[PDB]
């Protein structure tokens, strides 16, 4: 499944101040497969 | 002006009644025959007030399946009765007149 | 107050003055700091033959590059030093250089037209880099599907006629016409009675025929012995012309009747017709409420992306219809949307949409005579298609005589149970076919 | 004779409460009136950007007088015309009749600025209108990149966008729509101008209906210059490049010397398939560079603000080679290299250039409209000659000197491998 | 007609000098109308 | 050794990276303003790295 890494349909909502910790980015990476 | 005109509002009260739609928790407005008119007008009508359509009138159609009616506390009251759909479609017919004047000259 | 009316009586009378070699001289004074003045010559590639058909449009190219007295760019310099502006057209039947100038430099923008037309020198150096010019202009026009579309109206309409050449020519008359073919074009049909000097803003008509004295008397008005052109009519026939290409994303058609010519008086009314019609675009505001049956049913359903109405005239003939821009699924209801007007109008037109045309085209009459240049077309050109000015008055006269009979009739003169001309160019499957075009043109319930 | 008579000179009247009307009775058959009001795309801000372009094309919409079907309907019966014209700083709602059907249209066009409804539904329906629209202005490369050339040089207001936001697309509210109306649309921000129209008739009309209090200060927040470049990389056939700095705002004497320095540089073509001889851009580009190409003086004058440059169009790999070639044209000029016959002529082409933009009935009418905003007043044309006439030669070296020193601003779209960055010229 | 005038479908190509020359931008203006 | 055995091509690491500085602003009404803000630091590989990735 595709895959994109960075951190060293409606998706979803983040409200809360502990919901947000990890979200902020950390280099890019991009990942294909079958 | 409460003698005569309670009377007739009360023979509107008797036919509200009588015609019983509020007994499966519907307006009068949700049993208006969809011409043209109509459906422009519901198609105007605010998110909330269409949402609210549509579950009442999907509520009846249940009802009627079952041939049952709602409890009594919960028939639509002549008083509570919202014509919500009316101003709609006053101007919606207003509009079509407008059209159909200036078709004439 | 002032009416309508009586504001048409306030506009000046467009003088007129010939010259002693034949050159007609024309003007409209206003009380403008600018103005326009220019040629209008009765040259065309409408007047070439299949050998020389781009000499007129490579002359154009060459106007500009230098004369005898001012060589190179020196008549370049000389219009931008005095903040002048010069520019130039060709069509099948007219060619115009004019110049855009304050008041002040009537004298000298005057002096530069006279130069241009008489002492253009044709260098061979020059001649050579036009070529390549030219042939790009042509690979240019190729990506411009309106004006493809409309040069193969004239090629299936006119077919084996003049008028079916194009402006620009073919390819392969611009790599093999020499000077001698541009100097015999030049010398055979700028003569002084086919010219006009048409000038407008700020300017007394006497200075202009001064100035034409002064500048245009050097001028051949003797024509040859034998050697005097005459247009002949030009065959109309129906037909149909389909450019298959579904590389491209969207469809344009092209349909006309031919129509009678720049004199008839039936040119009002079938203006009248086109107006009620009208023309759209995708990024109009009216869409649904438009008056125009073809227009809101156009925009409501999505049936096209613009389309046109148009009465094309030349001596004789011309080319009434429309022309529309359309995805590939749609062809076929614009086509029948657009005749069931054609139809409607020509046996049921009514007298309030009739009012309606009548105004858009009095609007449409008024707003395009606002400025030097456009006003100033319109007298070197009435000049050589009417032979005079036909005031604004006299157009309202020709307006107000229109009702619903007339249009019905003049339409029916023309569209009824008549041969159509169809261009189709792009992604055309859904093109319906020309029986089914020419089976349009008419009603089994009238 | 075919003489015509004295021609009628305009007159002019500020109300107390700001509104500007503008007559001038040239006994045309035609009329037209248009309402110039300070609303362009500088007074949205990020929360409701895009709501001026959606204004702009709602001017059929359902108004408290006229239905939507009215208005389109009694115009065309008359043969007029509406239209709304749309400036970073300006809308102008333009009304065309002939003269005996001006009131029919100055009461839609009365009903289209003063009262519109923005009824939800008309709303939601028109704003797909806003896709078609930017997509066909946006067809044109010129508009991609002046369009990022504001945005790079401004922090705010002149970096707006005529055009809707993508993001913004159906999000546009009728709110936004009635509260931009409503503290934009006032009399201190408006001015209206009839041609083919009596003085007292305007007057009367102003005095009527076009009495609107509340609502916003002029002009808003001020225009703050950044400089900035912003690149968009798509493989078009030809790069499109424009280099600016800040030059003067419209109305003092330092934005005609930029104005003269335009057509010194060479401002557009005077001469069909010319080779622009006296354009001393395009002359300094031919010499090095054989391809095709275009290059442009580029002016743009504001309320508090202004951008002077050049424009580029040229091959991918020739970009970096035309445009260090205008910009050392420019410097050139800066160096004080100028002779007096170049300024001469550059006045001749603008003075002309000038008289030329306003002999149309619609150029005349948004030249004035566009004064009584700006200025507050009428300037006629022999006084405008007299202002360009005043402009010196050291005037526009010191324009020149003030673009080739100033932070300099930059936008550029197409294949750009060679396209140099700022810092890179 | 809706205009975009900054000078002072597949639309068509330019190729040559001669039409280029005026493309070249001159303060965007963006107009709507019927 | 049997199947990459590949030669022709170009050299390794192609053009070297030119750090420039700049800023690239979208705006989107998104929920949430996203941010980043960084300067040049040190190639891989480097000791200076490591501090970077102590730091
Ligand atoms: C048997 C009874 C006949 C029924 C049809 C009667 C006519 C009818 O219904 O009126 C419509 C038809 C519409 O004609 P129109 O004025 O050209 O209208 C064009 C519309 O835009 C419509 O234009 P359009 O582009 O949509 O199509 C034109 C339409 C024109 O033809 C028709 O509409 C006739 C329909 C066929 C009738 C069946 C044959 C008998 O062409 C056809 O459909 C002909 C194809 C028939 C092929 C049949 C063989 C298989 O009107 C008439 O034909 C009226 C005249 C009647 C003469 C009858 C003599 C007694
Ligand atoms: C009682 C008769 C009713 C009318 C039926 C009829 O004539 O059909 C129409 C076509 C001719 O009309 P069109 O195809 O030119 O379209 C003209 C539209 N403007 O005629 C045909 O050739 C169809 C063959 C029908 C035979 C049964």
């Amino acid at each position: 499944r595709g895959v994109a890494g960075a951190l060293r349909d409606l998706k979803r909502s983040v409200l809360c101040r502990e919901s947000l910790r990890g979200q902020a980015a950390g280099p890019l990476v991009a990942s294909v497969s079958l | 002006v409460s003698a005569s005109s309670r009377w007739l509002e009360g023979i509107r009260k008797w036919y509200y009644n009588a015609a019983g739609f509020n007994k499966l928790g519907l307006m009068r407005d949700d049993t208006i025959h969809e011409n043209d008119d109509v459906k422009e007008a519901i198609r105007r009508l605010p998110e909330n007030l269409y949402n609210d359509r549509v579950f009442r009138i999907k509520r009846a159609l249940d009802l009627s399946m079952r041939q049952q009616i709602l409890p009594k506390e919960q028939w639509t009251k002549y008083e509570e009765d919202k014509s919500y759909l009316e101003p709609y479609l006053k101007e919606v017919i207003r509009e079509r007149k407008e059209r159909e004047e200036w078709a004439k000259k | 107050t002032a009416t309508y009316a009586q504001a048409l009586q306030s506009v000046p009378e467009t003088q007129v003055s010939q010259l002693d070699n034949g050159l007609r001289v024309a003007s409209e004074q206003s009380s403008q700091p600018t103005c326009t003045v220019g040629v209008w010559i009765d040259a065309g590639s409408r007047y070439e033959s299949e050998k020389n058909n781009g000499a007129g449009y490579f002359v154009e190219h060459l106007a500009f590059k230098g004369t005898k007295n001012r060589p190179g760019n020196a008549l370049e310099k000389e219009v931008e030093s005095m903040g002048a502006h010069l520019n130039a057209y060709s069509t099948r039947e007219h060619t115009a250089y004019y110049i855009k100038a304050l008041s002040k430099d009537l004298p000298k923008a005057v002096e530069l037209l006279a130069d241009i037309v008489q002492n253009c020198s044709l260098e061979d150096s020059q001649i050579e880099k036009e070529r390549d010019v030219i042939l790009q202009e042509l690979q240019e026009n190729d990506t411009s599907m309106r004006d493809v579309v409309f040069n193969y109206l004239h090629a299936t309409a006119f077919q084996g006629t003049p008028l079916a050449q194009s402006v620009e020519g073919p390819s392969e008359n611009v790599r093999k016409l020499s000077r001698a073919d541009l100097t015999e074009y030049l010398s055979r049909h700028y003569k002084a009675p086919r010219m006009v000097l048409a000038a407008a803003g700020g300017l007394e008509h006497r200075q202009l025929l001064d100035l034409a004295q002064k500048h245009f008397s050097g001028l051949s008005g003797t024509y040859d012995e034998d050697a005097v052109p005459t247009l002949s009519p030009c065959r109309f026939t129906g037909s149909q012309i389909c450019h298959r290409e579904d590389g491209l994303p969207l469809a344009h058609v092209a349909i006309a009747v031919e129509g009678p010519g720049w004199a008839h008086p039936d040119n009002v009314a079938l203006q009248v017709a086109n107006a009620i019609i009208g023309h759209y675009d995708c990024t109009y505001g009216g869409g649904a409420h438009l008056s125009s049956p073809l227009a809101s049913i156009a925009a409501t359903n999505k049936l096209c992306q613009s389309f046109q109405t148009f009465n094309i005239c030349y001596a004789d003939t011309g080319l009434l219809g429309a022309h529309f821009v359309c995805d590939h699924m749609s062809i076929d209801d614009m086509m029948f949307v657009l005749q069931g007007q054609w139809m409607r109008l020509c046996t049921s037109a009514t007298e309030s949409e009739v009012l309606r045309g009548k105004n858009l085209l009095r609007n449409a009459l008024v707003s395009h005579l606002d400025g030097t240049t456009p006003v100033c077309e319109d007298i070197g050109r009435s000049l050589l298609t009417y032979g005079r000015r036909i005031p604004l008055a006299e157009w309202e006269s020709r307006i107000a005589e229109v009702d619903a009979r007339v249009v019905r009739e003049v339409c029916s003169k023309y569209f009824y149970d008549q041969c159509p001309a169809v261009a189709g160019f792009g992604p055309i499957e859904q093109l319906p076919d020309y029986n089914r075009i020419r089976s349009g043109m008419f009603w089994l319930r009238f | 004779a075919g003489v015509p008579p004295h021609p009628q000179d305009l007159e002019f009247t500020r109300l107390p409460n700001g509104l500007v009307i503008a007559s001038l009775e040239n006994y045309a058959p035609a009329s037209r009136i248009g309402l110039f009001i300070k609303a362009g795309s500088r007074y949205e801000n990020s929360n409701n950007l895009g709501t001026s372009h959606l204004l702009r094309l709602a001017s059929s919409l359902t108004t408290k007088g006229a239905s939507s079907f009215k208005i389109t309907r009694g115009i065309e019966a008359v043969g007029g015309k509406l239209s709304v014209t749309s400036t970073r700083e300006n809308m102008a709602y333009t009304v065309e009749c002939l003269r005996d059907d001006v009131d029919i249209l100055m009461e839609f066009l009365l009903n289209v600025t003063t009262a519109p409804e923005f009824r939800r539904w008309e709303v939601a329906a028109l704003q797909p209108q806003l896709r078609i629209d930017k997509a066909v202005a946006l067809q044109n490369p010129q508009a991609h990149v002046i369009e990022n050339l504001h945005a790079a040089a401004y922090r705010n207001a002149l970096a707006n966008s005529l055009y809707c936001p993508d993001y913004r697309i159906g999000k546009v509210t009728p709110v936004e729509l009635h509260d931009y109306v409503q503290n934009h649309f006032t009399s201190a921000r408006m001015a209206l101008i009839g041609l083919g129209v009596s003085h007292p008739v305007l007057k009367q009309v102003a005095e009527q209906f076009l009495n609107i209090r509340g609502g916003l200060g002029l002009s808003g927040a001020k225009a703050k210059y950044h400089g900035g470049e912003i690149r968009e990389q798509n493989g078009d056939s030809l790069v499109h490049a424009a280099l600016v700095a800040e030059s003067a705002a419209i109305g003092s004497a330092e934005a005609n010397a930029f104005s003269v320095l335009q057509h010194v540089l060479g401002a557009g073509p005077h001469v069909k398939r010319g080779s622009n001889a006296t354009s001393s851009l395009y002359q300094a580009v031919a010499k090095g560079v054989h391809q095709p190409f275009d290059v442009s003086a580029f002016n743009a004058s504001y309320s508090d603000s202004g951008l002077f440059g050049f424009y580029t169009i040229s091959q991918a790999a020739s970009a970096g080679d035309v445009i260090k070639a205008a910009y050392n044209q420019v410097k050139t000029i800066a160096q004080g290299n100028l002779s007096n016959p170049d300024v001469q002529a550059a006045k001749n082409k603008l003075k002309a250039g000038y008289l030329m933009s306003v002999e149309s009935s619609e150029g005349f009418l948004d030249e004035v409209g566009s004064q009584a905003l700006a200025a507050g007043s009428y300037t006629p044309p022999s006084t405008v000659l007299q202002q360009i006439d005043a402009v010196a030669d050291a005037d526009v070296i010191n324009a020149a000197k003030k673009f080739v020193s100033g932070r300099k601003s930059m936008a550029a779209s197409g294949n750009l491998g060679h396209t140099p960055f700022i810092d890179e010229l």
